This record gives C-alpha cells, structure tokens and sequence, in this order.
C-alpha cells in the first residue's frame, strides 16, 4: 500500500533538442548560420 | 595500389581465410574431438588439408597499415613504430605522449 | 497592424512562412520602412541593429528611409554609424543614394562637440571620390559650413580648392 | 608601446564585462580569482606548464615593465646620468653614496657636539630581514644588472648601515629588506582524543616503500600491540621487525604503558615494520611532552623515509647496473 | 641528437609556428594534440581506424587547399561526428572557398559514412610565433 | 579584391546573454568570442599569443555552450520530461522490503561512425 | 527589442505503465586530460542540482599505460623512446532516479560529452519479482 509507482512519459527522438532549442532565441549580432 | 606485392598476397590471405572459415571450423571440430571414431577423423584430415593452402590462419601476418613493415607492429594501431613514431611526434595521435617518470 | 503580422510570421513556424530571399527582402524593406517614420526613433534606433545586419541587408528604399527618420526627429549623433553601415552593405547604390545623404547635413545646427564627426565622415567621402565619381557642390557646402562651425578654415580652402580643380 | 597597453585595459575591461555577464555574476565583485574560475571552466587546458594554460588578466601583470622615455623632442636627456648607459643603477649609487656622506656629515657635527644620540639598527634578525635578491633590484629599477654591480651595492648598504642611522636613512635602507617567512620546524600536535567513554587516544599515520600504517594507541592500557587483528609477536616472526617496533617506546620510556592496534598494508615485512615505526611514533606525540617530540625528531623518528626503489632505465639492466660494455 | 619532428635553428630568420617550435617531449606539457577521439583511452576500440582516417582527412585537405593552408589540422571527434577545424590563408575568394567547404564536406560524410563538419578560421599570413 | 570586416567584438552588447551566440557545441571561432584570452608559452620578453589565429586555443573542448546561464535555462526547459521519485521509498531498507530485485546493465558511449 | 512571439512547442505523452525505477545510476566518465573532466563534472552537477537529482562524485585512480619502441630507424638497441598513455577518471553517483529522469539527464548529458572523453554507464534498476516465482510452488 506504502508502494507508488509514477507513469512514464514516452516522447519522440527529437524532443529534448528541441526543448533545448527553446531556451535559446535568435542572436543579434551573428550573421547566419 | 596496395603498398606492395607483399600487402597485396596478405590481403587475398584474409579474403580467402574469411571465406573458408566455416568449413575449417567444422572440419576440425570433428578432428580435435576424443568422443569420434578414428577412421572418421582420418578422412575428416584429408577433408582438411584438402582445403587450399592459403585458406588457413597461421600464413596470415599482421603488417604495418600504411608502410607494409612485417614487424616492429604496435598491434593496436596496426602501425609500424616508424610510422608510429612520426604520428605520434607531431601530436597526431591522441592521448599518447612521451613518458616521463 | 504589421505588429500584427510579424507576431503571426514568428508564431507557428516563422521560416517555413516565407519562400523566397527575394519576397523576402520585400518583407524588411516595407516593414523597416514603416518602423522608421511610424515610430519614436527610441523603437527604430532599436529595432534597427536588430534587422539590418543580422537577418537581410538594405537595400536603396531601406536606404532613403533612415536619412529621411533622422531628418525629421532631429538626430546628428547616428549619422556616421548609418554612413558606416550603408558603405559595407550598400556599395554599388553610393552615388545616386549620396547626394540625398549628406542634405541632411545643411538642415541641422552645429555644436563644437560635433566638428570631428563630420569632418571624419566628409573627409573619407571626397578623399574616395577624389581618387577615382561626379561630385556635387551640396557636399563643398556640407565641409565648408561643417568646418565654419568646427573653427576650421584651413581645410575648407583645399577643399574649395579641390572642386575648383574638378574643372 | 603606450598606446598598446591603453587598448589592452579598454579591452580588459569590456572583456571582463563580458565574462562577468556569461558567468551570471556581477560585474562590480568579480575579483581575478573568479576570472580564473571562469576561464578555468570555459577554456579546460590540461597541460601540465601552467604558464601554458589560458590567460585573461590586467595586461600590466602580463607585459613587461617598459623603459620610458629617455629624453624631450629636442634630444636632450631627461636624467643627468643618461650617458652612462645605465642611469637608474648609477642614480641609485650616487644617492646611496650621497647619503652615506651625509650620515658622515651629520654625525661629525655631532662628534664635535659631545653627542651619540643614534643606536645601531643593524641587527634586524628576529624579523628574518635579508638583502633583495638580484632579481628584486633589478625588477625595482626595471634594468638589467651584473653580479659585480649588485654586489658593489649591497656592500656600500653595509657601509651605510653601519654608521649612525638617521630616520630618512633608516627608511631608506629599509626598501631594499626583506623579511624572510615563518622559520619554525615544531611540529602541529594531533589533539588528544576521547572516544566512547574511553579516555586518551591517539592516531597516527605512517608510510614507507608501498606500505601503509595505520596506527591507533591508547595511553589507558597495558603493553601490548595488535597489528591487523593478530599479536606483534605472531605478525613479526623477525626480530629485528619487533625492534623497530620497540624503538619509540622505549625511546620514551613507555614500554609498557600504552596498548596499541594497527592496519599495514603493501610492501615486506620490513617495510611494514617501518611504516608501524613512523605511524606508532607521529601517534606518541600527542601524549608526551613538546620538548620530547623535537627528541624523537632528533633520533629521526618523526620523519618518512623518502628512499624508495628506483625505475629501470632502456639500455641498463637494474636502473644503475649496466649492460656489460665491450672495449673492443 | 633527437631529429623528431623538429624545426632546426636557421641564420635567425626563419619564421615558426607555435606548432613547429615545440618537439615531441612538449606534448602534453606546453602543445597539445592535433587530434581528439575516445580510441586511444584505456577500454576502448578502434584506434587503428581513426588513425588512418585521421592520415587520410589531412593529406586529402591539404590536397583540397592548395596552398591557403595555414598551420595543421584539429580533428574533434564527438559522438560519430567529425568536426574539422582549420586555419587558413586568405588566397582563393570566398565563392571557391564556399564550394570546397560543401563539396568536401558531402565527400567525407559520404566516404566515412557518418557526418562531417568544416570550420574554416581565415588569418591574413601564417601566425609567428618564433624568430623572424 | 581584398576584404577584411572588423570581428563581431565590436557590435557586442555588454549586457547581451551569452548562451543566444554559443547555443551548440562549437569550434571557438575568435571573431565571435568578446574575451580577450591569451594562451600558448611565452616567449622571453614576450606575452601569451592573442587569441587570433592561435591554434592551441582551437585545440582546447571549450565550455563556452555550458555557461551556468545557458544549463539554468536549459533544465529549466527539461523539468517537463522528468517524472517524480515515489516517497515512502526514501530508504534502501524500504527498497529491498518492496523491490528484492536489483539489475545491473551497462550502456556505453565512444565516439565514431 | 524584436521578440519571436509564441515559440514554445513540446510533445509528452503519458503512457499508463508503471515507469521503469533506478536504485543507482553511476556514471563514469573517462578521459585523457584532467581540465575537461573538471568542467564537466561541475557541469553535470549543476545539471542534476537543477533537476534535483542528488548526486555524489567521486574520482577513480588514474591509469598510466607505458611502452616502448626503438629510437633509431635501423640498429641501435640500446636506445629507446618511451611512450605514455594517461587515462583519469571521474564517477558521478546518481542515487533515487525514475526512468524518466534517468533518459533526460542522460540525454542531456550525453550531447554534451567533449570529444576526447568516453562514459560508461551502470544502471542498477528495480524489479520486484518475476511471476512464475510469485508464491507458486511448481
Ligand atoms: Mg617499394
Ligand atoms: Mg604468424
Ligand atoms: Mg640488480
């Protein structure tokens, strides 16, 4: 009873890179990439 | 262009070897066995050594990769230690370094 | 409403919204252009450093827009940094595009703080169209007045000096 | 060269700004140490010169000091000694000299005045006071010197020094001391330690040639000594082991008044021995006297012993013995 | 006398590299390497095939830029990409420069068989560091 | 035709946030980094090499993507993907009166094709 | 001052499984110069003090692998060139992870390896017990 298990989240291949790519807007000074 | 005939002979050595391998495998699984009668692994010999020579493992030879050198081979390079040498003084080769101690 | 359709350009995918560099360019030149007059230059000053070196570069109608903004709000501080800008991006428009900039320099009053500035910023316009390039009298009335006002006499002589020798 | 080091601060500092602002920290209390965290962290160079390594600093630690300027816009030299080739030394000497005839001045006006009314400031050796190095004065004058040179002034320093010392001439010959640091070979005394109702225990640690000890002794106890759980009898079959053994202890006079247990590992029976001398010994200075401890330093008791066997050299047999050379 | 991977003392005029002006017993101490990859490291597999590649990727660079190519090759390798890291003169105009860049990279990440990135740093001439 | 264009030092804000120049793992091009950072041995009257054209500094794994603003922001963006770790299993002793079972599996990462 | 309005886009989905738990997470982290192990271990702690990982690191010993090759191109034996091959190592400990967690953290963490360093990692995960073995008796 005391026992809990949580669920697991299953997300795509390319998800955390892409939750990464949030946290990062578009540079001023650089030309582009 | 294989560096020299010398590498060229070697390289048909480990073609042919990698192809008669099974065969090899299965003939001398039957010969180096107690349990089997004898006049089964005398014909199993002949079975083998029937095989072309070039087939089996002990006439192949690890040589130097880019150099062809039949010695002096630093095995996990697969380098001569020249050609090692030269590598390794210019700061080519990652993590190895001149030993001080 | 143009606020309103860079906030839908940059919401769902902001480049897989636009085709083509050349419909793109369209984009910046008309935006831009709206962004300079419209708007307190505090918002053009600001979203200038922004757009024109990093996404797409100015062309002659981006060019005529800054020089007509900096007239109007009375700004003699951001003339050589647009000049030096305009002359890496803007080379082959120079001549046509130059006779509209340096008319600004008539319009304004000048203190003894910013004598350097436009001596610097005439001084390599006429020693580059010296060496090569049509030259009008506007930019003699620009050093020559620039220079009355900076206490400089000496200069403005070999300049005048210099267009009488333009035959 | 001027106009350099006026760009590199202007550099420096919008540079230090920078990194102040990756680095997530204010700008105003970043300190070099936190410079070097930060490159320490941003530009990781394992390279075992540290001079080697990535540098961000005020570029007057990291350029030399510059000569300046020798003369006006006319050619004529600003100092008087110019022509000497050196003119700081030169200068230095000649205000030395300058000074010591003033003290002889001085000094001779108060002969004839019936007064000594100076002391000898000469002996500064409780402070640890020594003469700058060459190096030092020559750092201080921003020029190169010679031995003869350096020496030549430090003996004119002794001259001046020597005589009745004025308060400008004190302060003056007092540039060119330094203090030599902290000269003490006292030990640091493990304080004693009181465990679980038990009273007066002490620890110590000893290591000699691949072997480690481990060594806990209680001043409560009787004589006797426990290594890695068995008897020090049944552990050191060899008697001269024991003796090692015994050496402190009976160095102290303790034999039988203290109980010992021990952890040795690694190396021979012998240097186990001695690892069990050195801990044993570094763990009875707790107990005893401060005066006893520079007597067990004195026997040589307290001291690791640095010998340790040497690595075979290619082309040699034993790291000293060579192969057998042929004449002819 | 040690002639490994030494630049011997001219007349005094002979302009050096960094790289060049450090023999084999710096490594490690003052230069570092060339290369970086896991190969070489205690537990691991496969050093021979990161050599020859590594001997492949510099003489075809070379090859590639003739003449622009500054100071030796850094070769990083992190989790089956191979970025490549140059220092290169100003000589050809940034369109040939531009199609090198593309056609080796596709060339190399097709021959190798994994992903491959091209860093070019452009420096006027080649960076002193000794005599001259 | 010879061109030169002054580095991207010159139109760095002061205040601009790091990890927005560095977002991926990069090669530390000079042009693009505001520092100035002298590495390489000295020479006798000499200083450290500039940081331009300096090779050993491209040499150098540079952490430049991992600046303490950039990991913030970044785990700030992953705490979505994280599931929460059961309570009452706080204690190993709780862990082997539920689960018996422990195992072991190793996972290994090298780089190459 | 030009902001990107409405960026954010993630995709969870929450599968009704009983999501896989890890005892122990160990993490070791070899590498050949020191420095970059150093920045790496600082960055993979502040990585899980953000995620609220609760990590331990310890430092295994070093590993010096040394060999020898002949000086000379032709013939002489008695001279020698000596070469070393350092390998330092890190652990990071992760105590009391999900199997969540454990696939973002080590995502994360595996992106950012530097090129010259390798990892090993040991998973020690929890199952209660297998079926068949429940309290069945054949
Ligand atoms: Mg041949
Ligand atoms: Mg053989
Ligand atoms: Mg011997």
């Amino acid at each position: 009873e005391e026992v809990v298990i949580p669920k697991k989240k299953t997300w795509d291949k390319v998800a955390i890179l892409q939750a990464l790519a949030s946290t990062v807007h578009r540079d001023s000074t650089a030309a582009p990439y | 262009y294989y560096v020299d005939w010398k590498m060229l002979r070697d390289v048909k050595r480990r073609k042919m070897a990698y192809e008669y391998a099974d065969e090899r495998l299965r003939i001398n699984s039957l010969r180096k066995n107690t349990i089997l009668p004898k006049d089964l692994q005398e014909v199993a010999d002949e079975e083998i050594a029937s095989l072309p020579r070039d087939s089996c493992p002990v006439r192949i030879r690890n040589r130097c990769v880019m150099t062809s050198r039949p010695r002096g081979v630093k095995r996990r390079w697969r380098l001569s230690r020249i050609v090692f040498r030269h590598l390794a003084d210019h700061g080519q080769l990652s993590g190895v370094q001149r030993a001080m101690w | 409403l143009a606020y309103q359709v860079h906030g839908l350009l940059n919401t769902g995918d902001n480049w897989k919204l636009i085709g083509s560099d050349h419909r793109r360019n369209f984009y910046y030149s008309k935006f831009f252009n709206l962004l300079c007059f419209m708007e307190q230059i505090d918002v053009t000053l600001k979203w200038y450093k922004d757009l024109i070196p990093s996404v797409f570069f100015p062309h002659s109608q981006t060019m005529i827009d800054l020089l007509q903004a900096l007239d109007v709000a009375n700004r003699l501080d951001m003339v050589p940094q647009i000049w030096k800008d305009s002359k890496e991006y803007g080379h082959t428009f120079r001549n046509e595009l130059k006779e509209e900039i340096l008319m600004l320099m008539a319009r304004d009053q000048h203190p003894p703080e910013l004598q350097v500035a436009f001596a610097d910023c005439a001084a390599d316009i006429k020693s580059t169209y010296e060496s090569q390039p049509e030259w009008p009298a506007s930019s003699l009335n620009y050093v020559a007045v620039l220079f009355l006002r900076a206490g400089r006499t000496q200069e403005a002589w070999k300049m005048l000096g210099l267009f009488r020798k333009h035959n | 060269t001027v106009d350099f080091i006026k760009k590199q601060i202007e550099e420096f500092n919008i540079g230090k700004r920078h990194l102040a602002n990756m680095m997530g920290e204010d700008p105003e209390t970043f300190t070099q140490e936190d410079i070097d965290r930060a490159i320490a962290y941003l530009f990781p160079s394992g390279l075992f010169e540290k001079r080697a390594r990535p540098i961000m600093k005020h570029p007057e630690e990291i350029f030399p000091k510059q000569r300046a300027i020798q003369w006006g816009e006319d050619g004529r030299p600003f100092h008087f000694l110019f022509y000497t080739g050196k003119q700081s030394y030169y200068s230095l000497m000649h205000d030395t000299y300058g000074k010591l005839l003033d003290v002889e001045k001085h000094h001779n006006q108060l002969r004839a005045k019936d007064l000594l009314a100076e002391k000898t400031k000469i002996l500064k050796d409780p402070i640890g006071s020594r003469w700058l190095i060459k190096e030092e004065l020559e750092e201080m004058l921003v020029e190169k010197l010679s031995d003869q040179d350096y020496a030549q002034f430090i003996r004119l320093l002794e001259r001046l020094s020597a005589l009745p010392c004025g308060a400008t001439e004190e302060d003056f010959v007092n540039r060119f001391r330094r203090s030599i640091p902290i000269q003490s070979k006292k030990q640091l005394i493990e304080p004693l330690q009181y465990d679980e109702q038990g009273m007066a225990f002490s620890r110590g640690e000893g290591k000699r040639k691949t072997a480690k000890a481990e060594v806990v002794v209680y001043g409560q106890g009787s004589g006797r000594i426990d290594v890695n759980g068995v008897d020090y009898l049944l552990y050191f079959p060899v008697t001269q082991d024991r003796e090692q053994l015994m050496f402190p202890l009976h160095f102290l006079d303790r034999l039988g008044k203290h109980d010992m247990t021990c952890a040795v590992s690694g190396g021979g029976r012998s240097a186990q021995a001695g690892a069990v001398r050195l801990a044993m010994a570094r763990a009875l200075c707790s107990f005893v006297t401060e005066d006893e401890v520079e007597w067990m330093r004195q026997a040589g008791l307290l001291t690791a012993d640095p010998r340790v066997r040497e690595r075979k050299k290619p082309g040699q047999e034993g790291a000293r013995r060579k192969f057998t050379w042929k004449k002819r | 006398k040690n002639r490994a991977a030494r630049v011997r003392v001219s007349k005094g005029d002979k302009p050096v590299t960094y790289e060049e002006a450090h023999a084999p017993h710096y490594i490690a101490h003052r230069k570092g390497w060339l290369s970086l990859h896991t190969g070489n490291l205690d537990g691991e597999d496969h050093a021979a095939e990161r050599t020859v590649e590594d001997v492949f990727l510099r003489k075809f660079m070379l090859g590639t830029f003739p003449g622009c190519l500054a100071d030796q090759l850094v070769l990083k390798r992190r989790a089956n990409q191979l970025e490549i890291c140059a220092l290169v003169l100003r000589q050809l105009p940034p369109h040939k420069f531009y199609f090198l860049v593309g056609y080796s990279e596709t060339l190399l990440s097709h021959f190798y068989k994994c992903p491959v990135h091209l860093h070019l740093q452009t420096v006027p001439s080649k960076v002193v560091y000794k005599y001259i | 035709r010879r061109k030169a264009l002054p580095p991207r030092t010159e139109k760095m804000a002061v205040d601009q946030d790091w990890p927005s120049v560095y977002p991926v793992a990069a090669p530390f091009k000079p042009s693009a980094v505001p520092l100035p950072v002298r590495m390489g041995y000295p020479v006798k009257r000499g200083v450290p090499m500039a940081k331009e054209g300096n090779l050993e500094l491209l040499k150098i794994p540079n952490f430049l993507h991992l600046t303490p603003v950039a990991i913030k922001r970044h785990c700030e963006a992953l705490k979505d993907f994280c599931t929460e770790w059961p309570a009452a299993l706080d204690s190993d002793e709780k862990c082997e009166k539920h689960f018996p079972i422990e195992i072991d599996t190793a996972d290994y990462v090298s780089a190459g094709p | 001052v030009d902001v990107p309005k409405d960026m954010t886009k993630p995709e969870i989905t929450i599968s009704d499984e009983p999501d896989t738990l890890y005892k122990r997470l160990s993490v070791l982290v070899k590498g050949h110069d020191k420095a970059v192990l150093d920045s790496y271990e600082y960055f993979a702690v502040l990585a899980a003090k953000e995620l609220g990982i609760s990590i331990k690191v310890h430092e295994p010993p070093r590993k010096i692998e040394r060999f020898t090759l002949l000086k000379s191109v032709h013939i002489f034996k008695k001279h020698r060139v000596q070469y070393e091959m350092r390998t330092l190592y890190r652990c990071l400990e992760l105590e009391h992870l999900t199997g969540s967690t454990a696939d973002v953290y080590l995502e994360y963490i595996q992106r950012n390896l530097p090129e010259g360093v390798a990892m090993e990692v040991t998973k020690t995960k929890l199952e209660q017990l297998p079926e068949h073995i429940r309290k069945p008796i054949w």
